């Protein structure tokens, strides 16, 4: 359950206060709460937590491996595609 | 691990084939394939008043898969047909989502509980219940852009700001309600503004209709020639 | 005199001739032709009507020694004068295959026949590289920047062909090839667009590694050279610009009426694909009553 809901409020907002965090994710104390985020890759500075971090480097990681030039399909791909299927 | 023939066949086993497909991958949580599937049998099989029975059990099917999407089949659907007798239960339970309120779903699982289990479209109607929640904070999102959570309970009778924000929050993830939440504010704003005539999306929405369009083209040159074929082959005047 | 030479046009006529009169005197072994050209002047297109032959021996110990018939030029020019009128002295060619410095006095002594400045037509021989087997020159006199006086030197000027009506005719009847170089249908285009970009590929390549010839191994330093690059910095384009997010809304649109045009020979097609169909149904009526008439036709044949 913690780990479905932290996915989830990652898209919700950018930060939540870390009273507003223990209440969500179900911890008893505090300093559990804090201990998570800081090994999910979310750093608390200003008692603001930064969900942004993770999901930047999950995004950077994919771009740093190559399948990558056809599955997103270029311009010149889209257009050599058409002409080729025409002239069989 | 297929070995399906698309060779010779006759569009009877066309017909079965896509509908077995379709069914079997609804309750495994695969809806979007399913469509193209259930959408494709109907038009294959024949269309007849002794085959009314194969018929009959494809359109109860293929509501009930548009429902789990969240999308809504046509109220105009259940009316201009001649399966109204039959189509009795499905016309609730597509009226029960569409409106999305739950208290009217519950009271009408419940009634056709008999009608549905023939038909074994019952342990999908469960699932169903997801889509109701679903449908019923489209509408508020769209209807007002920035609206307190406070609201959200009065207008759908929800139980705490906390139960709905939850909802959403897993809700978007999916991209159904396609919002970002407001926390400090207290409320969810909703985040659809289209114009996307100056983005480059165009070109690969585009592209997936010059492909059907491509399919069309292949699928009609191999098969004229062929019937001509055997037809020259054959003795004539 | 002036410079009036912005263009030069030249005949594909002169083209094939050069080569005959290179082969009839049988200049080889790294010795050259000189004739005259024959043509108009004193407009900004320079016209190559026509050319003829000079005799000229170049020799082989230096290239500052060659023989050449001023007496002869005249004789030539007087009765070509007689078929068309238009035609007077507007340079010389050389059969190449490459520009030479020695070529510098040759050009001041066609200056007296003139009235135009000479034009050094380097007319290849060797038929090298798939564009123009022309590089064409006029000598000009400048001073210049470097602390360098009263130079003579030679200002490449672009070159460019046209043909009369009556000479472009003679081509398409002469020949009846489709080019690598043409423009035509879907294929052909495809096969020019991977070509062009080659073909700037390999201009820019060298470009770098004559940079390095300058500030290593002292090659000359020119501003005309290094003022042209600056050019083409200060003028590239620019993306991720208001300009480039139009080209891409320009570029929906004309993916838009591919799309629409994709779909529309999608019907005609199919209308095809029913109508063969209509007339296998009508072909097996007309086959039926053709196996009784068959049967007396195999009979006769066993009859007699």
């Amino acid at each position: 359950i913690r780990d479905e809901i932290a996915k989830n409020t990652e898209l919700s907002y950018d930060f939540l206060p870390l009273s507003n965090i223990k209440a969500l994710l179900f911890f008893n104390n505090e300093k559990e709460t804090e201990k998570f985020a800081l090994e999910r890759n979310w750093p608390i500075v200003n008692s603001k937590v930064y969900f942004n971090n993770q999901s930047k480097e999950k995004a950077d990681y994919e771009d740093e491996m190559m399948h990558e030039e056809d599955q997103k399909t270029n311009i010149i791909e889209k257009a050599m595609d058409y002409a080729i299927s025409i002239e069989n | 691990k297929l070995e399906y023939p698309h060779t010779d066949v006759s569009s009877s086993l066309e017909a079965r084939y896509f509908f077995y497909l379709s069914k079997i991958n609804a309750i495994q949580l695969d809806y979007s394939t399913a469509n193209e599937y259930i959408i494709a049998a109907i038009r294959k099989a024949p269309h007849n008043s002794k085959s009314l029975g194969f018929l009959q059990q494809s359109n109860k099917l293929h509501c009930c898969i548009q429902l789990l999407m969240g999308d809504i089949p046509e109220l105009s659907f259940f009316h201009q047909s001649n399966m109204q007798k039959s189509l009795l239960p499905y016309y609730h339970l597509t009226k029960a989502v569409k409106l999305g309120d739950l208290k009217k779903f519950t009271s009408t699982i419940t009634k056709y509980k008999q009608l549905l289990l023939k038909d074994d479209t019952y342990q999908l109607c469960v699932r169903l219940r997801s889509n109701v929640i679903k449908t019923g904070i489209r509408i508020i999102s769209l209807t007002y852009k920035k609206i307190s959570l406070r609201d959200i309970c009065l207008k759908l009778n929800l139980d705490s700001e906390q139960t709905v924000e939850y909802m959403v929050s897993r809700a978007i993830r999916d991209g159904v309600i396609e919002a970002k939440i407001n926390h400090e504010d207290g409320f969810i704003e909703t985040t659809e503004l289209l114009n996307i005539y100056d983005s480059e999306d165009p070109q690969q929405v585009f592209d997936e209709r010059i492909k059907f369009a491509n399919q069309l083209h292949d699928e009609y040159l191999v098969s004229m020639r062929y019937p001509e074929d055997k037809k020259t082959q054959q003795n004539e005047k | 005199m002036s410079l009036q030479h912005e263009k030069v046009t030249i005949a594909p006529l002169v083209l094939l001739s050069a080569l005959d009169h290179y082969e009839r005197t049988q200049t080889k072994e790294n010795k050259r032709c000189v004739g005259v050209i024959l043509g108009d002047a004193n407009s900004s297109t320079i016209r190559v009507t026509n050319s003829f032959a000079l005799p000229f021996e170049e020799d082989e110990k230096n290239s500052d020694v060659w023989f050449l018939d001023h007496n002869y030029i005249e004789n030539m020019n007087e009765m070509c004068k007689k078929i068309n009128a238009k035609e007077k002295l507007i340079g010389w060619y050389h059969s190449g295959p490459k520009l030479r410095a020695s070529d510098l006095k040759i050009n001041e002594l066609f200056k007296k026949y003139t009235q135009n400045n000479p034009l050094l037509l380097i007319v290849d021989v060797k038929q090298q590289g798939v564009g123009l087997p022309t590089d064409a020159y006029v000598a000009i006199e400048q001073v210049k920047d470097d602390g360098t006086s009263t130079e003579k030197t030679f200002l490449h000027l672009p070159c460019t062909i046209e043909a009369e009506e009556a000479e472009e005719i003679g081509v398409e009847h002469l020949l009846r090839d489709v080019r690598d170089q043409a423009a035509g249908g879907l294929s052909i285009r495809l096969t020019n667009q991977l070509k062009s970009l080659k073909g700037l590929q390999s201009k820019l390549k060298d470009v770098v590694e004559y940079l390095d010839k300058v500030i290593n191994k002292e090659l000359p330093i020119n501003h005309t050279i290094l003022g042209k690059l600056q050019d083409v910095f200060n003028l590239l384009p620019n993306l991720g610009t208001p300009d480039d997010d139009e080209i891409d809304v320009e570029n929906h649109d004309r993916i838009n009426i591919s799309n629409n045009l994709q779909k529309a020979l999608t019907v005609k097609t199919n209308d095809e694909l029913m109508v063969i169909y209509i007339s296998n149904l009508v072909r097996s009526i007309i086959a039926f009553d053709d196996l009784i008439e068959n049967k007396i036709q195999n009979k006769k044949i066993q009859e007699q």
